[PDB]
């Protein structure tokens, strides 16, 4: 305060007019002389201390960086808002990677990039999929060739993991992978996956005649159950949970089937988190809200109601999904019908 | 030079030999992990000073791989380094041995990331983060807060290296065979006999006829050894009780509703374990210390 | 065997045969026996005496493992496992 | 200064470690000797 210091202990420690900035740097503690002149001594010491002063120097920066290559980052507000707060001082380095990586999907090396080691993809101006770039944030006065040539060699390293699995993954097509989900238990008094999938595609016709979707469409709908929610028993979703729902999307595109079933297979999971998309082809529909009427039956039937605080299963985030699918999309529907229905074939 | 894996050990030894932590030997039987050994399961528990850091060898049959995945192996060499009271240099007494391993500070990006460790098996959790160094995650760092079902007092410091991708990353090698142990030799050649086959007993030759008349065997002797206050025996079966868990989750006969009861079996018999060397030791007078404010 | 002032504390031995085969090129093993030639250096009489480290001493934190142990090995080893684990 | 034990193994390693000989770990199972050992016996 002002010229003399405030004397107080909190936790055994004295407080005085000392403060430490950089590890290992020059400026290991120094000395404040008067409160006035401390936002002064920080910068002079290197610390961005300001919270939205870190965003401007390293968006500005990354965007620069891109420029090199002719592309452009991508800036997702849930990444950028944790890597500003992990760097004291930012400073952005570009890395390079071959380009053998690119046979794999594009929303694996995403996931890759940012969820693991938080980094920056790059996106080309010009037919706009990925490039073999990327850019990492140091933190501090770091020699520059070290941290590229260390940070490269991870970043080429789980790539090789991730084709391996994609290519031990893709050996076999998707129908083979129905049988081998019963490794992956919903219930204990309910059971697997297998008889899920197998109580939703029976059915799946009621509540197809229920929203009154027509007749011509009621064999392709019959179809997509036999391949419905496969992919949780895959390779390459074993590890990568957030990629659940569209793996199978791909893997179905990839088989030669029609386009009009490979939605319906990745808008099963729709929504997935509060804020993201809803379904919006009409046999999608059919089987979100069979899955989700299913899976409310089938925890009621066993009386595991959460409370306010815990969550066992989530089921307030269901039931939130399901109305926000019947309401968004502008569809009758009849619940008291068809929870009795959907409640006959559950096994007790 | 280049650093070699077998004076890495010599690094990391008489450095932390003169801080003033006292060496010792590795474990006894198959350790599933670095914490499980009684050096710090049993030690942690009572106010007695304990600085100790030693290195351990790691078995876990369901990371078996057949020795071919750079990256998973079913033995893998740690140090372990606990610090009880925590001094107050708890983490710049890491980087002055970091640096005097044998790599600098000054560039490399050494940087913190929060991760929060949590054990049910033996019931143990705590607050620390991981060091991220140039994206490679080489050290585990964690202020203890409960061992068993006793609150920690005072509360312990753990640093784990994980010795065998910290070589692998710094010499320049891309497999793990490639890791050179000395100079003349290297760690591929003469560490692969106990990988391959080891693998194989693992994955398709592990006979369960007597595994599951082990682990019950195992148990009860245990339970009964434990009732006559002999606490050290005790424990010691519980580790040979724990892998024969394990090693039947890696042949795959262990089912979806079986895992809550072994996992309910083995954290009761370790609490129950737990609370009688406190017992033990507050008998003799705390030879060693006792810790105040 | 090497005696340093009547006390044994070394073995040194040239091998001949192992198992059953002869062995080609024969080998030289030395083992020390390490808990003497520090209770014979130091000066102690006792072996608890002996001390680990510059502040610590063996007989304080190597007994645990020495006293339950053999109490189990004398008294209280359940034998009927023992003679059904051997075979 | 009188010698301890933490450091004649010390002194015991590091100059093994010169003529050539390749130090390892100790055994894992209980063995009755120092023999027995895989690292000797096979």
């Amino acid at each position: 305060h002002g010229d003399l210091i405030v004397p107080f202990c909190f936790a055994g420690i004295s407080s005085g007019n000392q403060s430490c900035g950089l590890r290992n740097s020059s400026l290991a503690n120094f000395k404040v002389e008067a409160a006035e002149l401390y936002l002064h001594t920080l910068e002079k010491a290197g610390i961005l201390i300001d919270m939205q002063e870190r965003k401007q120097r390293i968006l500005h920066d990354s965007s620069i960086l891109a420029e090199g290559v002719g592309g452009d980052i991508i800036a997702p507000d849930s990444l950028v808002q944790e890597v500003i707060n992990l760097v004291e001082a930012p400073m952005p380095i570009i890395g390079r990677y071959d380009v053998s990586f690119l046979a794999l999907p594009k929303d694996v090396l995403i996931t890759v990039m940012q969820k693991h080691q938080k980094y920056f993809p790059v996106t080309s101006k010009t037919m706009g999929n990925l490039l073999p770039c990327f850019i990492t944030v140091a933190n501090g006065a770091i020699k520059e060739e070290v941290v590229r040539k260390g940070n490269e060699a991870v970043l080429r390293a789980r790539y090789e993991d991730a084709k391996f699995f994609y290519k031990m993954d893709t050996q076999k097509k998707l129908s083979e992978f129905r049988d081998q989900l019963s490794s992956i238990l919903f219930h204990e008094r309910l059971g697997t996956m297998l008889d899920k999938m197998k109580r939703v595609e029976n059915t799946v016709a009621e509540v197809a005649l229920l929203l009154g979707i027509n007749e011509k469409m009621i064999p392709a709908i019959k179809d997509a159950a036999a391949l419905a929610m496969s992919d949780l028993a895959t390779n390459i979703v074993t590890e990568f949970t957030s990629l659940a729902g569209i793996m199978a999307r791909h893997y179905a595109l990839r088989d030669g089937l029609s386009e009009q079933i490979a939605e319906a297979l990745f808008e099963i999971t729709l929504p997935r988190f509060s804020g993201d998309v809803f379904p919006k082809t009409d046999p999608g529909i059919v089987l979100a809200v069979t899955d989700r009427l299913d899976s409310l039956v089938g925890l009621f039937g066993a009386g595991c109601q959460p409370s306010s605080t815990n969550d066992p299963f989530g089921l307030r985030r269901i039931s939130y999904g399901l109305v926000q699918i019947l309401v968004e999309n502008k569809k009758n529907f009849d619940l008291t019908k068809a929870l009795t229905l959907v409640a006959e074939e559950q096994p007790i | 030079s280049v650093l070699t894996f077998q004076q890495a050990i010599q690094r990391l030894q008489d450095y932390w030999a003169s801080v003033g932590c006292a060496v010792m030997q590795c474990s006894n039987t198959e350790v599933g992990a670095g914490t499980m050994n009684p050096l710090t399961f049993l030690r942690v528990l009572g106010p007695e000073p304990w600085n100790v850091a030693y290195v351990e060898p790691s078995i876990r049959p369901d990371d078996s791989r057949y020795g071919d995945n750079p990256n998973r192996l079913q033995r893998h060499t740690q140090f372990q380094v606990i610090l009880k009271p925590d001094p107050g240099n708890s983490q710049d007494l890491f980087l002055h041995s970091l640096s005097a391993l044998g790599i600098n500070v000054r560039e490399h990006d050494i940087r913190f990331v929060e991760d929060n460790w949590e054990s049910p098996v033996l019931g143990a959790w705590g607050l620390g983060w991981e060091v991220w160094m140039d994206g490679m995650e080489i050290t585990q760092f964690t202020y203890f807060q409960q061992s068993g079902s006793l609150p920690l007092l005072p509360v312990s410091v753990e640093i784990t290296y994980g010795l065998e991708r910290i070589l692998m990353s710094l010499q320049g090698v891309d497999h793990f065979k490639n890791i050179q142990y000395t100079k003349g030799i290297t760690y591929g050649e003469l560490f692969l006999e106990n990988e391959k086959e080891m693998s194989a007993y693992y994955l398709e030759h592990a006979n369960v006829d007597n595994i599951q008349k082990h682990f019950d065997d195992f148990e009860e002797e245990a339970r009964s050894l434990l009732s006559l206050w002999l606490p050290i025996p005790a424990y010691d079966h519980v580790l040979k009780a724990s892998h024969a868990f394990n090693i039947l989750d890696s042949r795959g006969f262990v089912g979806v509703t079986e895992r809550a009861r072994y996992f309910g079996r083995m954290r009761s018999l370790a609490r129950q374990c737990a609370q009688l060397w406190v017992k033990t030791r507050e008998n003799l007078g705390y030879p060693l210390g006792t810790y105040q404010e």
